[PDB]
RNA sequence: GUCUGGCUCAUAACCAGA
RNA sequence: AUGUUGCCAGCACGUUAUGGUGGGGACUCGUGAGAGACUGCCGGGGUCAACUCGGAGGAAGGUGGGGAUGACGUCAAGUCAUCAUGCCCCUUAUGUCCAGGGCUUCACACAUGCUACAAUGGCCGGUACAAAGGGCUGCGAUGCCGUGAGGUGGAGCGAAUCCUUUCAAAGCCGGUCUCAGUUCGGAUCGGGGUCUGCAACUCGACCCCGUGAAGUCGGAGUCGCUAGUAAUCGCAGAUCAGCAACGCUGCGG
């Protein structure tokens, strides 16, 4: 994982999104292309559309996935069996 | 028999025919078939008369058989790859009734390279 | 005073030989403190052995490069040669012994596509 | 005073007739010399595979070998140094004046 | 070998007890070029031999050599397109090699919980002739004798 | 290679030299003693307004004339292929055959 | 000797002994061991009953093994699953979560070989 | 992959490298500019036979010499061809660039000039047998040429097969390392595709 | 007959043991 | 021949820290030149011929050992993806820029390797010997802080000088384990971190704690190797910000 120093990445866009978002305590789904980017706390109730390769996703927050990434909960590779 | 066909490119229903034709040989096999790969190719150029390439490989029981054969489409170079791959096992079979007539026989009669050699006494015959 | 090298597959000994007792000197080590393997004490000392000048002559020796083994191949060599130049007329007893032959056994180069000097990668025929 | 002068080149017999000659030279200014010093080669190897396409079995080794020589005088009187930086020599050899 | 017999290496004699054989012994027991183990388990069963019967341990296993060196092997023949097991004579440096192979294998097999002692066991009872390698001799005397049948050819 | 990816790499080093000398490098001491406030500075956030194109780990060690992008060399700046013909036509200097 | 319900081995060293408590390997073991003050080459058949009683609270108090350390796993597992994180399918399907190749191994995950 | 060059295998024994200079730091950039150099003089000049192109360092100045079997058609009288030149080897980033321009003693006794003429008479529409005969029969007449291998292959004669020829006249050691055997290749440009010429000529032997 | 070891390209046959 | 950054035998200064230091060519060593193996000699076989066997001398004896060197051609062998190129085809796209993803997908099959299945061993402590190679916006020491990856810091080094520790591991000595799926084996998995990088989710390496799978020497069949070789042990380099390196190319025990 990331060092403590450098602290935890998230990208300006989705940052600047979200903070003017929860600034009038309304959560509209947000659509993304960073999935690199970490949960922070601030996201608790937030909607993201969160990209795959095709579509987006959305992924809907909560407090047990904070500290992962948006990357985890949009699967890219489809597999069904043989 | 198990084969496995690693073609390439476009050969529709290849495969199966080449499975199917290549399994029907393990009864002609007179050892157990360890081993048996199949390839299909086929020529990018059109100027080629023969343009689909077939190879197999069969590990009788440690000996190594294969052949290749060329035909125009991939029915043609399955079936000629079969015969050749027959050809094959059959001057492999190595089995008695294979190299019966190859043992040597009679006793001063013909001469092999495996022959029994001639016992001579010390002294000359006279 | 006379002084000798020795070299045995990139071990190199610089021996300096005085008529003293038996003692070992070594880098400032003794024969035991160094050397403690008795095939190897065996192999250094055979050259007194078969010139029975045993106990005679004080040894001091500089060692550098390879391992033990060598370093004691070298050494044994450096003995025989300080030897020869201290008692010329005994070259045939040291000589028909084989101590005054230099090893020319080293270290194969490894070679590319080898996995070893001789090694090679495992082949499959199948 | 004493400066070290250091002789860098891929040729041997270029930079032995470089050192040569500038012991040649410094003698004619009257200057005390300790002779053409030998140093470890340097030996740099790189191995390549003969064949654009796969053939990774066969492979063609090279080498680029630095000779090096060790000058230094004595009694820095400036008709040797005026002499020193009015040498001519082949662009092989470098030289390094300390 | 197509070109004729290649020339033996000429073994040292070991320092401490002197006789070839112990070398021979050592070489056989050798495992990966660690050599200094090798003459220390040797050493030890050699000791160990010593301890229990009271004598020279180089006697005692020259004896249990004599009690495995084998005499009569059999080898495969291709005579005029046919294979028989046909019994040869063995020479003696074979014999010497079967039998130091024999010992040094049948004691790794054994379960004395340490190679020395299951060397020094070994040697012991093929001394006495009881260990598992003078029945290999047995066995390889019983197979050659068997087909003496086959011993014109 | 491809005479754009050739070109691409070029403009790559141009924006390096021109951004990483003192602007990519400034944010990473800004970031390296925990003692230096990075948190409020957000030098990690200045940074990623930076162009990608700034990281040297964009980079790709190419065949100066080539372009081919493995089997290269430091030394030369040269693929295994061009080494290979220019050393046997003697154009690199002091560089021969090995034996040992 | 009876040690949080785990019938230590009859005759061993005594921190390799506690290894076969389930929240102890090796490490855990000595510093317990240097720290708590018993000697740690002494055989199982020598504990007084005041050194298992020592043992038993200082590991209940500055340590979690047993079972709770085994379903506070288990738990942590589930909860990982249950929130369709990338590792939650994984563990789903029985296959290897940190990456590693499954084309040809992975047999560990994939438990023994099936024939199709 | 038959024969190495003949040129590398004799690299530190007979014959000489074509580059002289030394670089520890510079090495990278000094190649490059040199080989800039040596494709600006292929493809400026091709009237004139170009055999080799030997390039010296040291510092600023940049020192470049070349041979050429006809040396007035690459000068300007009053220096127009030098100018060119200069100025482009100037832009070149050489700082100071000097040159020597260099004439062959026997132009029919070198391999690259030898092979440059018979692909060139290849190209237009000779017969392959009597550019390699005349080729050969005038490289022979030189004195010290102690033996010649002309060697091109391709789709020679504008067929669409591919096929290898090759005539020899005298002695051509090419395992021999002390035997100088001078090698030169020049690909000849056809409309029926593109056909290498290979010659290898064997004077005598330098012993050192 | 049944289990090995030897043997044979493998089963066979033959040899040595339980 | 040659003495520095390399040796130190005889001399002096050394302080524990040692060629460390003034000094010296003596011995190594480094790198230049040269000598030396030529059936040269002897004895015997030989067509008195090639050639062959043995012996002396020698460091080396019979192309000393190992490399580089690969004839005419074969297999329409491989490579239009190093490069070049005839012809055909695309050209508001099959060119070109960008973000995300993929090349890492897994019911299986094949192939090359590494680690094991242990006592010729595991673990702990002490302790001895290499070669080769690399290093400038790189190697990076002493010191201090962590348990450990590492962090801070920067001595000295374009380097026979400094750093890679003064360089190794197998080895030797001592202690313990006592034949068990174990103090073997390390996979898998949970938690916690470090470093590089704009960024370790897909998809890096390493560190700590815990977890402790298969595996009891492997059927038919099959591979490599004739001497400093096989076997085994460690070290280095290229690529490279980092690494999937157990791969490849070398080096020594």
């Amino acid at each position: 994982p990331r060092s403590l120093k450098k602290g935890p990445f998230v990208d300006d866009h989705l940052l600047k999104k979200v903070d003017v978002q929860n600034e009038k305590n309304t959560k509209q789904v947000i659509k993304t292309w960073s999935r690199r980017s970490t949960i922070i706390p601030d996201f608790i109730g937030h909607t993201f559309a969160v990209h795959d390769g095709r579509k987006h996703v959305p992924v809907f927050v909560t407090e047990a996935m904070v500290g992962h990434k948006l990357g985890e909960f949009a699967p890219t590779r489809t597999f069904k069996g043989h | 028999m198990d084969v496995d066909v690693s073609t390439d490119g476009e050969l529709p229903g290849a495969a199966e025919y080449a499975r199917e034709k290549i399994g029907r040989l393990s009864r002609r096999a007179h050892r157990p078939v360890l081993h048996a790969r199949v390839r299909l190719t086929r020529h990018g150029d059109p100027a080629v008369e023969r343009p689909v390439i077939a190879q197999a490989n069969l590990d009788v029981n440690g000996r190594q058989v294969r052949a290749q054969v060329e035909g125009v489409n991939a029915r043609e170079a399955v079936d000629r790859l079969e015969a050749r791959l027959r050809s094959r096992l059959e001057r492999i079979a190595e089995h008695w009734e294979a190299r019966r007539g190859g043992v040597p026989a009679e006793a001063g009669r013909e001469w092999r390279h495996e022959s029994e050699p001639a016992r001579r006494p010390g002294y000359f015959p006279r | 005073p006379i002084q000798t090298v020795g070299r045995r597959k990139e071990a190199v000994v610089r021996v300096r030989l005085v008529p003293g007792t038996g003692q070992f000197n070594l880098d400032g080590r003794t024969l035991e403190n160094y050397f403690p393997n008795k095939v190897h004490q065996q192999l250094i000392k055979a050259p007194l052995v078969t010139v029975d000048r045993v106990d005679q002559f004080d040894i001091y020796a500089h060692l550098d490069g390879g391992g033990p083994s060598g370093q004691a191949g070298a050494l044994r060599l450096a003995i025989a040669r300080a030897l020869i130049l201290v008692q010329p007329e005994d070259r045939p007893a040291l000589k028909k012994a084989g101590f005054l032959t230099r090893d020319p056994r080293a270290i194969e180069r490894k070679k590319y596509g080898l996995k070893k000097a001789r090694k090679a990668p495992q082949y499959s025929k199948r | 005073q004493k400066i070290r002068i250091r002789l860098k080149a891929y040729d041997h017999e270029a930079i032995d007739a470089s050192a040569r000659k500038i012991v040649e030279t410094v003698t004619r200014t009257g200057a005390s010399v300790v002779g053409p010093v030998p140093l470890p080669t340097e030996k740099n190897v790189y191995c390549v595979i003969r064949s654009p396409h796969k053939y990774k079995d066969s492979r063609e080794h090279f080498e680029m070998r630095t000779h090096k020589r060790l000058i230094d005088i004595l009694d820095p009187t400036p008709k040797t140094v005026d002499a020193l930086m009015r040498i001519d020599l082949p662009a092989s050899v470098d030289v390094n004046i300390q | 070998p197509r070109k004729g017999p290649a020339p033996k290496r000429p073994l040292v004699n070991d320092p401490v007890y002197g006789s070839q054989l112990v070398t021979q012994l050592v070489n056989k027991v050798l495992l990966e070029g660690k050599k200094s183990l090798a003459e220390r388990i040797v050493y030890g069963a050699l000791e160990q031999a010593r301890e229990k019967t009271g004598t020279d341990p180089v006697v005692t296993l020259k004896r249990a050599l004599d009690n495995v060196k084998p005499a009569l092997e059999v080898r495969s023949r291709r005579v005029g397109g046919a294979t028989y097991q046909v019994p040869v004579e063995v020479r003696p440096d074979r014999s010497t090699t079967l039998a130091l192979r024999w010992l040094v294998n049948f004691s790794r097999q054994r379960r004395e919980k340490t190679m020395v002692e299951r060397l020094a066991n070994e040697i012991l009872d093929a001394s006495n002739g009881l260990g598992a390698s003078v029945k290999r001799r047995e066995d390889t005397h019983k197979m050659a004798e068997a087909n003496r049948a086959f011993a014109h050819y | 290679a491809k005479k754009s990816k050739i070109v691409k790499n070029e403009q790559r080093r141009e924006l390096v030299q021109r951004y990483a000398e003192r602007r990519a490098e400034l944010k990473r001491t800004i970031r390296d003693p925990a003692s230096s406030p990075e948190r409020r500075a957000a030098a990690v956030s200045a940074l990623q307004r930076l162009p990608r194109d700034s990281s040297p780990v964009r980079l790709r060690n190419r065949d100066v004339v080539d372009g081919r992008p493995r089997g290269h060399l430091r030394k030369f700046g040269l693929s295994r292929v061009r080494v290979r013909e220019m050393a046997h036509r003697g154009e690199l200097p002091g560089v021969r055959k090995a034996s040992w | 000797a009876r040690l949080v319900g785990v019938d230590l081995p009859r005759d061993k060293r005594m921190e390799i002994a506690l290894t076969y408590i389930y929240g102890i390997g090796r490490t855990r073991s000595n510093e317990i061991l240097a720290a708590t003050g018993i000697d740690k080459n002494m055989r199982t058949k020598d504990l007084t009953d005041d050194q298992v009683t020592v043992l038993r609270d200082y590991i209940e108090g500055n340590l979690k093994v047993e079972g709770d350390l085994r379903r506070e796993v288990q738990a942590d597992i589930r909860r990982k699953i249950e929130i369709g994180c990338y590792q939650g399918l994984r563990h789903r399907r029985g296959l290897p979560v940190r990456g590693q190749r499954t084309k040809t191994n992975a047999r560990t995950r994939k438990g023994p070989k099936r024939t199709i | 992959g038959q024969k190495i060059n003949p040129h590398g295998f004799r690299l530190g024994i007979t014959t000489e490298w074509k580059s002289r200079w030394y670089a520890d730091k510079q090495y990278k950039d000094y190649v490059k500019e040199d080989v800039a150099i040596r494709k600006l003089l292929a493809t400026g000049l091709e009237r004139a036979g170009i055999a080799d192109v030997e390039i010296e360092r040291t510092r600023d100045r940049v020192r470049v010499d070349i041979h050429t079997a006809r040396p007035g058609i690459v000068i300007g009288r009053r220096g127009t061809e030098a100018d060119r030149i200069r100025a482009d080897l100037e832009k070149l980033t050489g700082k100071q660039v000097q040159l020597n321009i260099l004439e062959v003693k026997n132009p029919e006794s070198q391999a690259q000039l030898v092979a440059q003429g018979v692909a060139e008479q290849l190209s237009n529409r000779v017969a392959f047998r009597r550019a390699m005969r005349k080729a050969i029969q005038s490289a022979m007449r030189q004195p010290n040429v102690k033996g010649i291998r002309v060697q091109c292959s391709g789709r020679l004669g504008g067929a669409e097969m591919s096929r290898s020829e090759f005539y020899r006249e005298g002695r051509v050691p090419l395992h021999t390392l002390r035997a100088d055997i001078d090698y030169g290749l020049y690909e000849a440009k056809t409309t029926f595709g593109r056909i290498g010429v290979k010659v290898w000529i064997y004077k005598g032997d330098i012993v050192g």
